[PDB]
RNA sequence: GGACCUGGCGGUGCUUCAUCCCUCUAGAGGAGCCUGUUCUGUAAUCGAUAAACCCCGAUCAACCUCACCACCUCUUGCUCAGCCUAUAUACCGCCAUCUUCAGCAAACCCUGAUGAAGGCUACAAAGUAAGCGCAAGUACCCACGUAAAGACGUUAGGUCAAGGUGUAGCCCAUGAGGUGGCAAGAAAUGGGCUACAUUUUCUACCCCAGAAAACUACGAUAGCCCUUAUGAAACUUAAGGGUCGAAGGUGGAUUUAGC
């Protein structure tokens, strides 16, 4: 209950109180970081749960924000839209079409539409999927209309950054290069790239064409090169170790991509980027399970 | 698969970047704006933006490898276009003035022809149309199946498949056969194509 | 189906704890070990020697205590020590439980030949996490 | 070996059977079964065969003032003291076998009539302490579904009633019987007739109706003449709160439409207040008990009607013929009448 | 589904009366293209087929369709694409025939495994040398001898 | 007997699906051997045994293990005895199977006149707040993938021989101990290994080599013999060497696995 919910609070100022002093600081600037990293190293736990980790937080973050009865002692409702069930998404859908009568009466890069779980926790109550699709078609011609700002910043509330993803350096002679690492299965390689050279490559302080003695080793050294037009006027040095002969042409062709991309132009290192010679490949080998040959074929099903 | 479903297949082309913007179209503009913003695979181990890569022939040496040994297929590859090129110099050398310009001696124009030659229109039990991939896969497997025959004794597979191949590239050979023999049975049942 | 350590749901009434609640696949994840000891690490040793203390310590301190558990033991044990930490209801008068503690400690201590400490933390009831 | 030993829940677990599916299936006859018992029902810390007496657990710590020591117990009285325990173990079981009968319903193996205590509490101060339930019927009803074919399930009719014109009925279906019974009697609860009673005993005039197959005759009748009427008409009578009727059902006798059609019948029937506002004029009541004096039992409360009401002399009514030939004596029958147990 | 066999059987009428009418096209009316089905999802639609006049009757049909997509549109005007497909009887037997015209051809019983038993009696030689069912609704019940008894 | 409801079924209609079929790769089905089962034999275990048994309990048997057999011995016995004696159709415990599922079960509410029964339409028309499962979260290298998870329920599925336990049985023996012993193939079948080679074999090397290439080829991890390792005990087990160079020549229907 609220009276609860004040109780928590008391007790949660209380506690931080007590954690400043056991700790040492000073409890009127004691925030929220401090409180979780000294109930981290106070209390360790290895748990990978972090959320069954201890937690001291405040406790409109501990408690659900689904609050308590919605109603006074009267027990009159304070929202308006509260026999709908659904009192927080009706209402945002209705600030929504209010918006979309405003627009009216007037007249996709690096985000991503939250989830439906995300937008159950904004509301703190459960909606179905065709409910979200059906505010999500609405969030969408807000933004297809000539949304101005304010609409912008109401869509920004839902809207979610989508994941998307070079030093120069110089050595004790002035030679300007560039240094990068990359990974292929188990091969780890790092490369350096000068911006000047004659198109000599030392693997491992030995010549390719003597480390790689398989032509296609060398062909994926050369694809980076060659992609941008740069063979034979690039110098490299680079050191791989783990894997065999393909995992390791592999780690040093995307660590030497990698550094080239600190010389040729931006839209080369989009094109290389296009082409795949920056991508860190994810695919590793898969563990073999228990009852079956490999990682994927079963024992033979025997004859009936 | 360990890549999303958002990443997408790279594209190893070198004038399809270097090409002006002004030639491209609206929708090729659109297309380039979104593949900037799109997640995009590794370039595999095996093909590259060399102006010598095939992949016509490097299909072929994957269909030859023999449990994931594509050293030894490479090798044998390489070794056929070798003897091709080298029996074609032979014939070349051999020919008089007249011939010589009827004589080719690009061992992947050759190769190409040969699997041209070798890919059946039709196939089938009821006839029916076959489409491009199905062809090329056909031709290539009818290739590498006769050369694995065991009627060839102890001779090296670069000198077989290069015999096949000279073979295919005049209209002739078991390859050949085997595609004719293919046609005509389709065409015997063709009465049973209403099914 | 899986069976092991899990309470199945029957009618929705019946309390678990915490434990009780988790699966064994949540042991490390939701759900800390009831006994630590450098035993099991990398390199050490006498494992099975601290197994089969731990072991007996369970059944022997669920048997002297009837009833009184609300809860499995945690057996820490640091160098030497050996803390049994158990979480008691509040049945019987204070004056068995300390008769108990100090039994308990005298007698494990000269049986393991190690300084056994007792500690109870008593609740009211037995906590319910759920109900299955 | 000590290692080998487990908990007591878990023997009780393994030696019951409780689970399984011989439990669910019952193909294996368990007339000689065993039941769960509590072991330590009884038990003191720190009473054993060796009968000692540990300061501070089993024995005061301190007596007389001073801490007591440890003391062993003769054998004499640790004999006595184990006599003790089995006889008190054996009373505790004595105490548990003995039990209290009940009432038995309309007959002794049917659930009819049988009392239900009353409805269950309301969340907020919403008690029914003076409803009592009733059962009218109990069936098995048997469903066939695609996995498990012929499922078994209880589907029960139960009215309740507070005795002062309050009642209602309600169906409840379960897979278990207690659980039906509870459905029912909290949804009854919630769906109360209010069945108008004449001086609070009786209905107010003569009702025959018919419900689907089942026709519904009742009759007024004055204090003193109890219930004759079908036993689940007398249990819902009872729950509604009259004392005096007659009722003949005849037709098809199917407990809820016999139950429905009563508690319509009831409700739609028209007191004497409400016919003296329709009609505009005084209900005269005459009795033979009472001579020819006139007694008003219900005057309207608007205007009063000067025009006398029409007295045909032959009034157009549909009679009955079986109260007809009661009333001519020709209604010869061996199952009238009959002397009955109080109602 | 039956709304749906009657959205079909509309669309086929329809599209039967545009055919037949001269108004839409002077190809179109002189076509006489007969309609064998019409079925929609997008619509497909399927006519009967006369090779050079089935190739130009083809042709003039796809070019035609957005004229009688918008057509359709004035009647139903919310009609998807319509979808005509050319119906040869078995349209994979005329395409077989036209590539094997194109192609290449070069130089020109007791029902048992008698087997089986035969060797398990050779095997056998070798290592030689009702009741009542009671009734659902008659099984006793002692719930309420419990229940009455405390 | 009339009407209806639910289920089962239809040589039942329609629609849409999946690895059901074709397509791709490598296998099995032919040979030898390893191992498992079955059968026979023996004085000589048990259990699993259609998918869901068949390199299964075993992450393992020369003695021990061992529960089998023969012979001999002991009787308050290691145990406030004991039993691997019967019952998995009394159970706990741990799992198989659908599950490469998404539903389940309570507590209510409503409809059918308060009949059996039924309860969906998203521009929504009676279903629902909670619980379990999926999901989410977490582990591994990501957000992907693989693990893990996977309810209720189905097969009286498997285990009384992991252990515990109900019931029943044994107590000079169905208990306990000691010595010695099986374990062979006339076979059938399951899985696996090695092959039948030239994309191969041997050597060097770890991929720019030289030879071999059909009766002195390829091909045994088999047999025979001799060492060695372990052990108290080895023709038994394993390793190595010698010797022998066998069957076999890419294998029918059918069948396994993979994205
Ligand atoms: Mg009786």
């Amino acid at each position: 209950t609220e009276d609860f919910i004040k109780k928590q609070i008391e007790e949660f100022n209380i506690g931080k109180r007590h954690l400043a002093n056991m700790m040492g600081e000073d409890p009127e600037t004691f925030t929220q970081e401090d409180i979780d990293r000294a109930i981290a190293y106070l209390f360790p736990s290895g748990l990978f749960e972090k959320r069954a980790r201890p937690v001291m937080k405040h406790p409109e973050q501990i408690f659900p924000r689904q609050r308590a009865i919605q109603w006074g002692e009267d027990g009159r409702p304070f929202h308006y839209l509260f026999y709908t069930g659904k009192q927080s998404y009706y209402s945002l859908m209705h600030d929504v079409y209010g918006m979309l009568l405003n627009l009216e009466k007037h007249q996709v890069i690096g985000s991503r539409w939250l989830i439906k779980e995300e937008l159950e926790e904004m509301l703190v109550e459960k909606l179905s999927d065709l409910d979200y699709m059906q505010f999500i078609r609405l969030l969408e011609k807000l933004l297809t209309s000539q949304c101005g700002a304010a609409e912008e910043e109401f869509v920004q509330r839902f809207r979610r950054s989508v994941t998307l993803e070079e030093p120069v350096q110089y050595d004790e002679q002035g030679m300007a290069f560039s240094k990068s690492e990359g990974k292929r299965k188990t091969a780890k390689a790092e490369a350096i790239v000068y911006k000047h050279g004659s198109g000599r490559i030392k693997v491992n302080g030995i010549d390719y064409q003597l480390y790689f003695p398989i032509t296609q080793d060398r062909e994926q050294l050369m694809f980076p090169f060659h992609f941008v037009d740069r063979l034979g006027k690039h110098d490299v040095t680079c050191t791989v170790s783990g894997g065999g002969r393909s995992a390791q042409a592999g780690a040093i062709r995307l660590a030497m991509a990698k550094a080239l991309c600190s010389f040729v132009t931006e839209d080369e290192v989009e094109w290389m980027r296009q082409a795949g010679l920056l991508t860190t490949d994810p695919r590793v080998r898969e563990r073999k399970k228990p009852g079956q040959e490999g990682a994927r074929r079963k024992f033979t099903w025997k004859k009936r | 698969s360990r890549y999303s479903p958002e990443f997408k297949d790279p594209l190893i082309d070198k004038e399809y970047y270097r090409k002006p913007v002004e030639e491209l179209t609206e929708e090729e503009k659109y297309v380039r704006e979104l593949k900037k913003t799109q997640l995009i695979k590794a370039a595999p181990a095996g093909k590259t933006s060399s102006v010598f890569e095939d992949p016509v022939i490097s299909k072929f040496t994957n269909m030859m490898m023999i449990g994931g040994n594509k050293v030894l297929a490479r090798s044998l590859m390489i070794q056929t276009l070798e003897a091709v090129k080298r029996k074609q110099f032979e014939k070349y050398h051999a020919a008089s003035a007249e011939e010589q310009a009827t004589i080719e001696r690009n061992p992947y124009t050759i190769f190409h022809q040969a699997l041209k030659n070798c890919e059946p229109m039709i196939g089938l039990q009821v006839p029916v149309p076959l489409p491009d991939r199905r062809r090329r896969f056909l031709a290539m497997k009818w290739m590498i199946t006769e050369c694995r025959d065991k009627k060839h004794q102890r001779t090296l597979m670069p000198e077989k498949l290069s015999h096949k191949l000279l073979e295919a590239f005049h209209n002739q050979g078991p390859v050949i056969k085997r595609k004719h023999d293919l046609h005509k049975m389709a065409e015997a049942n063709r009465a049973l194509a209403h099914y | 189906k899986n069976r092991a350590a899990r309470v199945r749901v029957s009618k929705g009434d019946k309390p678990v704890t915490y434990e009780e609640a988790h699966a064994p696949h949540y042991i490390a994840h939701r759900k800390g070990w009831l006994s630590l000891h450098t035993g099991n690490l990398d390199g050490e040793d006498h494992a099975a020697e601290r197994t089969v203390e731990d072991v007996f310590l369970r059944k022997f301190m669920w048997g002297t205590f009837p009833g009184c558990l609300a809860d499995q033991l945690v057996l820490k044990r640091r160098g030497n020590q050996l803390e049994i930490c158990a979480v008691v209801l509040r049945q019987l008068s204070p004056h068995k439980y300390y008769f108990l503690v100090g039994y308990s400690e005298t007698l494990l201590s000269y049986f393991y030949k190690c300084p056994v400490r007792l500690h109870l933390q008593t609740v009211p009831s037995k906590v319910v996490y759920k109900y299955l | 070996s000590f290692f080998t030993k487990l908990t007591a829940d878990e023997l009780w677990k393994g030696a019951l059977a409780e689970t399984g599916a011989g439990a669910k299936k019952g193909r294996g006859k368990r007339t000689k079964k065993k039941k769960r018992k509590d072991l330590n029902r009884g038990q003191i810390i720190g009473e054993g065969r060796y009968g000692f007496l540990w300061p501070g657990l089993n024995v005061p710590l301190m007596k007389n003032g001073a801490v007591q020591t440890i003391a062993q117990r003769s054998k004499e009285e640790q004999e006595k003291v184990e006599a003790d325990m089995i006889q008190q173990r054996e009373e505790w079981d004595r105490k548990k076998k003995m039990k209290v009968k009940r009432e038995r319903g309309w007959s002794g193996n049917s659930w009819g009539g049988i009392s239900l205590g009353p409805p269950d509490p309301g969340p907020c101060g919403e008690t029914y302490e003076d409803f009592d339930t009733r059962i009218l019927e109990v069936r098995n009803v048997f469903t066939m579904t695609a996995k498990e074919g012929r499922k078994k399930s209880i589907r029960v009719l139960v009215a309740v009633g507070n005795g002062k014109g309050a009642a209602g009925f309600s169906i409840g279906k379960a897979t278990d019987r207690m659980d039906a019974f509870r459905k029912a009697k909290n949804r009854a609860v919630h769906h109360l007739h209010y069945i108008e009673r004449y001086e609070d005993h009786t209905i107010f005039h003569d009702i025959s109706l018919r419900f689907k197959r089942t026709h519904i005759k009742m009759k007024k009748q004055p204090k003193g003449y109890g219930l004759r009427c079908h036993r689940a008409i007398i249990t819902i009578c009872r729950l509604i709160g009259i004392k005096d009727m007659y009722a003949k059902v005849s037709g098809s006798i199917n407990m809820l439409s016999l139950t429905q059609g009563l508690f319509r019948g009831l409700s739609r029937q028209e007191t004497h207040q409400q016919l003296a506002d329709k009609k505009g004029l005084h209900v005269v009541e005459i009795r033979e008990e009472c001579g020819p004096l006139p007694i008003v039992v219900a005057s309207p409360r608007g205007p009063l009607r000067k025009d006398p009401e029409p007295e045909d002399e032959v009034p157009d009514v549909k009679l009955d013929w079986e109260d007809v030939k009661t009333a001519q004596g020709m209604k010869r029958s061996v199952w009238s009448n009959l002397k009955r147990a109080a109602t | 589904h039956a709304r749906l066999r009657a959205l079909n059987g509309l669309l086929y009428k329809a599209l039967t009366d545009l055919l037949c009418t001269p108004e839409v096209s002077q190809e179109l009316y002189d076509l006489n293209v007969e309609l064998s089905k019409v079925s929609l999802t997008a619509c497909r639609a399927y006519w009967k087929t006369t090779a050079e006049q089935n190739a130009h009757m083809e042709a003039v049909l796809q070019r035609s369709a957005a004229h009688m997509r918008h057509l359709l549109m004035s009647q139903l005007r919310n009609v998807p694409p319509i979808v005509f497909v050319q119906d040869k009887g078995n349209a994979a037997l005329a395409e077989l025939d036209q590539l094997l015209a194109v192609a290449d051809f070069g130089p020109r019983l007791c029902g048992i495994d008698h087997e089986a038993l035969n060797k398990q009696i050779m095997e056998y030689k070798r290592r030689k040398d009702g009741r009542k069912r009671a009734k659902p609704r008659l099984e006793q019940d002692s719930s309420l001898k419990s229940y009455l008894s405390g």
